[PDB]
């Protein structure tokens, strides 16, 4: 399980043309992963269609959360691929205590720097793009 | 401070786990062994007269041990919950999708392993991964420990690579030419390391045991297995050569083999190599180089597969040339479906690969093997199947009315068929290719009965 | 029935010297004669320095020599008296034409064989003997069937040499097989037979292997192939170790450990050399590409490739170490024989670095206790960068005194008994030893705690 928090293609929009969540749960569901899929305007119908080639990759891999908790749920990793506000004021020590572990945060969008320290003595592996 | 190994559980009750376990059981009648695995069918096999695989020794081996410190069983929680040491000894099939698709090991079964020891787990206990070939195993069963961590849990992870052959499993077992254990650096991976060498010293000399990291020892395992694959395909080269200059593939290798700098193992031309240890280990292998970037470490030892992949196509192609290049409703008897003698094993076995290139040209095919179970011969092969493929309950059946015999698998009982009875049913031409060496020294025999006798290495 | 009581060989090099030393030696009743055309190596042989450096040979040459085996620049009347005629010459690389750079030149056969049937009157045994027959035996028929004379009998023979350098003696006095071909007919086999009893006077007949021409010659090609395909395979796996911080030696003693494997010929190093192993691959892989087997042909390339790859890693890591610039600076190299125990340097690894250094504008100062000066003066060259470049010092002190990196190619026993310590003080800092050889393994602590900066192939 897999969390992909953001499908608009930036924030406050809730459009999703050539978004790179779109390429992201493409990649991650040819490995067979089972995406959790959360964002606070794009419709669900609109990501099923983006995912899509009625697709039956899809309905065995893909689910579309309402909250973003719902989506981390037992998630082994979270990956924030749109830089919504509201993901930097998530709940992060109840999204880490129901997480598989090791429970990694891929950040990239840079919006969870400065809760660094945070994030790392509650117990995530964080990774963002442009840094180690 | 030591530890002491009183209970030992596997989890993976395969070709490796079963037989490595009863032979510990054997030589040390004070520990306890138990081996468990998710599937029931094969748990209940090892408790029954029937073993689920065939090992020469293995079912004097097990009945002499089983009840008394030998266990086998599907309640894997409980033998975990009670193990001093845990040895993980489970597959890790290729993926199928994906990076590394069709190359790279799927470590998912090892990490589930890792969980449900966490899971089942107090106190303190040393977790070792046993298998052919190991491709990062050690680094993430370490990976989820570090991460799962709960109070006065204490677990410790070895590296232990299991040497033995199939076919020669007891054997190769009681006699191992040296055991191999990588531990950490660190005074807990040493007191773990001796914990493990101290079973091994029941039956082993401490000579004979090596030492090192986790990694070192796996890394160790994956060269050892590509270095000897790598001569199977170096003598197959030269068969190929040997074909096409008029020399004799048995002849040069014997000469080859008396450098003892080279040694006089590994050098019997062959079909190709099966099992599933060595193309696994190569790929792998390869695909690890390329993560690396060492591109021409990976495109050296390639060579090792695509020699293999050739030897067995050139093989196929002389048996479609020598009928002519249409094999459309001809029976052909395939004798050997197993990737050696003395198991039933046939994972990438060289008989799946040969049968699939006569299968593409339309052969009628009759497959004996003594010790395959028909069902896996049918899923191994998989409506082409119901049209082209015969399971033969004998030699003979297999070889009535046929224009070619195929061996594909070494079996000793091959080259004392009754050659005579089999050439006066067969159709003329009658060709036998024997793509074992099996039939040396029968060739004036049978070239008398009026037999074609094309075999690998010689023309 | 045919006995063999006078032996010619022509070729007094590195197979037929000691070969033939070592026969006069064990059948004191057969007279050996060396000959070649080279009078300055036929003279050396004559005299009290020997025109190579084998352990053991000058006894073996000073107790025969005058007796029954001799050294002479008279071919011809060599042959004509010969019983048994050895041909161990060389089949240098074409540098020209179809196979250039690959393919062996046999015109130094053929002329060989020319000059026999020019010479011989009557029976003979013609024995063609080299580390790397390459269809040798075929070229000598060839020529003989073609020109042949009333009562003239002349019989071809493979016979190849499966000695090392710097073990000469001891792999021709104690071998592991010998291995003859000739015809499978009633005057093939009684040469083959002939042959095998010269053997018998001191190796026992179960180690002796009688074949054809072609088998035997085959099997010699093979088997090189197979010996240098050991070193590829482990020098590969020494860059993996690197990559990933383990160490090639444990990983070859976890490897040399099964039986079926051996433990021999698992020495990582900056890369093999010599006169058999490279030309060996090279012809090996020309031939499978001449009879359209191209799956086998680069099956057997990558042995070189690798190797290739090996020297040219080993060369970018001094220059790397070095922050990529070399000019000016002065570097040691210790060792340019291509193995230990020898003044060969025929492929030499040490040429490969020497010229990748010279390359990148370094001042090389390169010491070997046996290979002659001007040797390495002719390895070098093309002449203007080896005179601006190249220093051949008479010690090694000399050439590491204010050297930048000490690069050990060769493992002469000598280089782990040097005063590092004294070294260090005169090396400009930081001082680098970049050990192709594992020589220095075990020595890793004092020379760190001395302050060198140690690296060596397949440890990180
Ligand atoms: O999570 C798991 C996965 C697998 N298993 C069991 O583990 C056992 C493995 O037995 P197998 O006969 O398939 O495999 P082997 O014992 O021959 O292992 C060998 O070949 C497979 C390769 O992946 C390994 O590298 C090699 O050691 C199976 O019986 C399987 O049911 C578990 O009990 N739990
Ligand atoms: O000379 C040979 C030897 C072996 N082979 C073939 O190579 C394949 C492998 O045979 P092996 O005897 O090595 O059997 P295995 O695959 O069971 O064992 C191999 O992998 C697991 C490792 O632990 C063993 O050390 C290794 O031998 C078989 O298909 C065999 O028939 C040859 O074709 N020629
Ligand atoms: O026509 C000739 C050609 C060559 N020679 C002599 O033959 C001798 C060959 O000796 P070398 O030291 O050059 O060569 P080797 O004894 O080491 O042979 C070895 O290396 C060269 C390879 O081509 C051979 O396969 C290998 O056996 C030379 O001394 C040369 O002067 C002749 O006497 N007549
Ligand atoms: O483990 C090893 C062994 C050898 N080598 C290198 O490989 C090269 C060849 O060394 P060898 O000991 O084989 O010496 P040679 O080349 O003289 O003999 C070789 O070719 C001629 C054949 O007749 C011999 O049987 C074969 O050993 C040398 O450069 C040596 O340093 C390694 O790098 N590692």
């Amino acid at each position: 399980k897999i969390a992909i928090l953001g499908f608009a293609f930036k924030k406050d929009t809730g459009d999703t043309r050539e978004s790179s969540s779109i390429y992201i749960s493409k990649y991650l569901m040819d490995e067979g992963a089972h995406l959790h899929i959360y964002d606070p305007k794009v419709p669900r119908e609109q990501i099923v269609v983006d995912l899509s080639h009625e697709d039956d990759q899809v309905s065995r891999l893909v689910t579309i959360s309402k909250d973003p908790y719902e989506a981390c749920d037992g998630a082994h990793a979270v990956v924030i691929c749109t830089e919504w506000d509201m993901f930097k004021e998530l709940d992060y020590e109840r999204i880490h205590k129901k997480m598989l572990k090791p429970a990694f945060i891929f950040d990239g969008r840079r919006v969870l720097d400065g809760l660094h320290n945070e994030l790392q003595t509650i117990g995530f592996q964080i990774e963002t793009i442009g840094k180690k | 401070h030591m530890f002491e190994i009183k209970k030992i559980c596997c989890i993976g009750a395969g070709y490796v786990g079963g037989p490595t376990c009863s032979v510990i059981a054997h030589m040390c009648p004070e520990i306890r062994v138990t081996v468990v695995d998710v599937n029931e069918s094969r748990i209940n096999a090892w408790n029954s007269p029937t073993l689920p695989i065939y090992e020469p020794g293995l079912k004097e081996v097990v009945e002499s041990c089983r009840g008394k410190n030998l266990f086998f069983s599907t309640n894997i929680d409980d033998a975990i919950k009670e193990a001093d040491l845990v040895f993980i000894s489970v597959n890790t099939p290729t993926k199928t999708y994906g990076m590394g698709k069709g190359r790279a090991a799927d470590l998912k079964y090892i990490e589930a392993c890792a969980r449900r020891i966490v899971q089942n787990s107090n106190g303190y206990k040393i977790v070792t991964e046993k298998s052919t070939v190991p491709v990062r195993a050690a680094e993430s069963i370490r990976r989820i420990f570090d991460a799962n961590t709960k109070p006065n849990l204490n677990l410790q992870v070895l590296s232990n690579p299991e040497f033995l052959a199939e076919g020669t499993a007891i054997k190769d077992l009681k006699n191992p030419d040296r055991v191999l254990i990588g531990g950490d650096e660190t005074p807990e991976g040493q007191r773990a390391v001796q914990a493990l060498c101290a079973v091994y010293e029941h039956w082993v000399p401490r000579e004979k045991i090596l030492t090192t990291n986790t990694w070192s020892s796996e890394l160790s395992k994956l060269a050892a297995n590509a270095f000897l694959a790598q001569r199977i395909s170096s003598i197959n080269s030269i068969s190929a050569l040997c074909e096409a200059t008029g020399a004799d593939v048995e002849e040069v290798a014997t000469a080859i083999g008396m450098d003892q700098r080279i040694g006089n193992k590994f050098l019997k031309a062959s079909v190709g190599f099966g099992g599933s240890c060595f193309q696994k280990d190569v790929l792998n292998l390869v695909y690890l180089c390329e993560a690396l970037n060492l591109p021409e470490v990976a495109r050296y030892w390639q060579q090792v597969i695509d020699m293999n992949d050739y030897q067995r196509r050139r093989f196929a192609s002389r048996i479609i040339d020598s009928l002519f290049n249409t094999v459309t409703d001809k029976k052909i008897a395939i004798l050997g479906f197993a990737f050696k003698k003395d198991t039933g094993d046939t994972r990438e076995s060289s008989s799946i690969y040969i049968s699939k290139y006569l299968m593409d040209e339309g052969a009628h095919l009759h497959i004996y093997d003594p010790k395959v179970p028909r069902e896996q011969i049918v899923v191994d092969l998989s409506d082409q199947v119901s049209r082209l493929v015969t399971i033969s309950k004998d030699p003979y059946e297999a070889c009535d009315g046929a224009h070619a015999v195929v061996i594909c698998t070494e079996w000793d009982m091959f080259k004392e068929l009754d050659y005579e009875r089999i050439h006066k049913k067969m159709l003329k031409p009658a060709f036998i290719f024997d793509g074992r060496r099996v039939l040396d020294g029968l060739h004036n025999e049978l070239q008398t009965i009026g037999f074609q006798i094309e075999t690998i290495g010689k023309k």
